[PDB]
């Protein structure tokens, strides 16, 4: 997730931010705040809480 | 984009979660839920009579 | 659909296709081979056959 007031992404996010990583197939959940800074295909499993 | 819709035209998905999920039943209930006992009373049945 | 061995679309892609509408909010299925002429976004509501 983002820091607070200084929007430092960590974790599997930061990695495809900050230019680490190239790619992530991996459990990670479409949300609101993910589009803005990484971009998503096509779902292909879904779920619920 | 392109790649993830041919593995869900094809089924591949659906292979893929049936392996990882299902082709696993493991633990008690899903095997043991559609066997069948007869039956023997104890006493613990019959106390209130 | 395309038609049989001259690919044009009738329908509704095709009022995407060759200009004539602006966006169809439709029940309209994700397949594969409408991706290559026009973009969806996101489902927002699942289903199967
Ligand atoms: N039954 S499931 O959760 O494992 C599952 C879930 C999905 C699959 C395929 C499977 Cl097998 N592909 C769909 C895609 C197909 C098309 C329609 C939406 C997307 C495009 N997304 S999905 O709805 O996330
Ligand atoms: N239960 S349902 O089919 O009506 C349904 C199906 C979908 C919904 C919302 C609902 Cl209510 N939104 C999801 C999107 C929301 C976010 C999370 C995944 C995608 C992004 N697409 S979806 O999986 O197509």
């Amino acid at each position: 997730a983002r820091d607070a007031d200084t929007k430092i992404w960590n974790g599997m996010v930061g990695e495809l931010v900050y230019g680490k990583a190239d790619i992530a197939i991996a459990p990670l959940t479409i949300t609101l705040v993910r589009e803005e800074v990484i971009d998503f295909s096509k779902p292909f499993m879904s779920l619920g809480i | 984009n392109l790649a993830v819709l041919k593995l869900s035209e094809q089924g591949v998905l659906d292979k893929l979660k049936n392996k990882w999920w299902y082709d696993k039943g493991e633990c008690g209930a899903k095997d043991s839920g559609s066997k069948e006992k007869t039956s023997a009373l104890s006493l613990s049945n019959v106390a209130g009579v």
